[PDB]
């Protein structure tokens, strides 16, 4: 369906 | 059995305390929604607190506050699954495993209400 945000990134 | 509100946070003790990396997609997936419900149990005003203790305890930088935060925001007023079924089939597995076990470890420490005038009251309640 729709547009999810991007995953967290590790750093 | 029937979930309610007791039997919602047992499932969340229980799994909280799991290694999710081996488990099944399917269990996985119900692991998502269980995080989507729960959620929904806090109140909007404790989103994030919600988004800045998982930052913190995940060792995330600040930049990483805007994307946390709206996955917290969009499961809250999520409605039909939608933005659930939109995480389960954009993500990678391995950062649905994190975000969903970093979540359960999270909320079952953080009030669920903001207001003082509730956390005081309640307090002279409990055992």
């Amino acid at each position: 369906p729709t547009v999810a945000p991007p995953a967290p990134v590790y750093r | 059995p029937k979930i309610t509100l007791l039997t919602l946070i047992k499932t969340a003790e229980h799994w909280a305390r799991q290694d999710i990396r081996t488990i099944e997609d399917s269990k996985l997936r119900a692991l998502l929604t269980l995080c989507a419900v729960m959620t929904r149990k806090f109140s909007k005003s404790q989103l994030s607190l919600l988004c800045e203790t998982h930052l913190r305890r995940e060792g995330l930088g600040q930049d990483q506050a805007e994307p946390v935060l709206e996955v917290y925001q969009r499961l809250h007023s999520d409605k039909g699954g939608s933005f659930e079924a939109a995480l389960w089939q954009q993500w990678d597995r391995q950062s649905l495993i994190m975000f969903i076990t970093a979540f359960l470890n999270i909320a079952l420490q953080l009030p669920c209400e903001s207001s003082a005038v509730v956390v005081s009251g309640l307090r002279t309640l409990v055992p």
